[PDB]
């Protein structure tokens, strides 16, 4: 909204919004890794890096 | 003169001082805003 408000920002900066889904890293998610298969059983997709 | 030398904020200093300049701009800017839904003042003042 700030970019849609401020007028002169258009030429300098464009905002590309990306929603990063479930993505499996080893360090932080090392607990979450085992249930990756479990969540994926709901017909949903978890992603590799 | 013709087109091509036009600059951002051209004659905008005159608009802030002269009364005759304001009447020309505002009557023009009002019409454009109502009929075509845009303002020439904004376009001249800051280039989109």
């Amino acid at each position: 909204n700030r970019w849609s408000a401020e007028k002169s920002w258009a030429e300098r900066v464009s905002l590309a919004h990306a929603l990063i889904g479930w993505t499996k890293g080893t360090g932080l998610m090392g607990q979450n890794d085992a249930i990756v298969s479990a969540v994926e059983e709901a017909g949903v997709t978890t992603y590799t890096t | 003169p013709g087109q091509g030398i036009q600059h951002k904020g051209m004659g905008m200093e005159v608009r802030a001082r002269s009364k005759a300049a304001r009447k020309v701009w505002d009557s023009a800017d009002k019409f454009t805003r109502e009929t075509l839904g845009f303002s020439v003042l904004h376009v001249v003042r800051d280039n989109p």
